[PDB]
């Protein structure tokens, strides 16, 4: 797949992403702050298409992910992040995508996320993220 | 370097 990193942000302000209930997760794309502006971080697409888009909007800087979880699994041979949620100290938003497969959490009790890196080709086959206070 | 770095956690999917 074609591995982006976004780099680090002073916070998130939206999330853009797309998935496929038989598959996994496609498209990716964030909305940083930097430093009291939005960013808008570049596209990064599946290189196929069908998916299901989905808008994640957070009221920056009240609302704040406090809590990453998803499922990687393999999907037509490969292993691929096959659904991800995002839990705010606000809400929580997903699951998107399939539930199956090898699970994985990232609770945050103190510090931020303000970036991501990874890969995506037919679907996300992977992916990092940024931490600080 | 001249490069700010941070904590960076992960990868999970494929290897
Ligand atoms: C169908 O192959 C494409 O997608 C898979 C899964 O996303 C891997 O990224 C692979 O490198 C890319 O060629």
């Amino acid at each position: 797949g074609k591995a982006f990193d976004d780099g680090a942000f002073t916070g998130i302000r939206e999330i853009n992403l797309s998935y496929n209930k038989e598959t996994a997760i496609g498209d990716f794309q964030v909305v940083y702050d930097l430093n009291g502006s939005p960013y808008v971080g570049q596209n990064h697409s599946s290189f196929i298409s069908g998916f299901t888009p989905v808008k994640i909007s957070l009221d920056f800087p009240s609302e704040y992910i406090t809590e990453v979880s998803g499922y990687t699994g393999n999907v037509s041979g490969y292993v691929v992040v096959r659904s991800l949620t995002f839990k705010t100290n606000k809400k929580t938003y997903g699951p998107y995508g399939v539930t199956s497969g090898t699970p994985f959490n990232l609770p945050i009790e103190n510090g931020l996320i303000v970036g991501f890196k990874g890969s995506i080709g037919y679907w996300m086959d992977y992916f990092s993220m940024y931490l600080s206070l | 370097s001249g490069k700010s770095q941070t904590v960076i956690v992960g990868p999970w999917g494929a290897k």
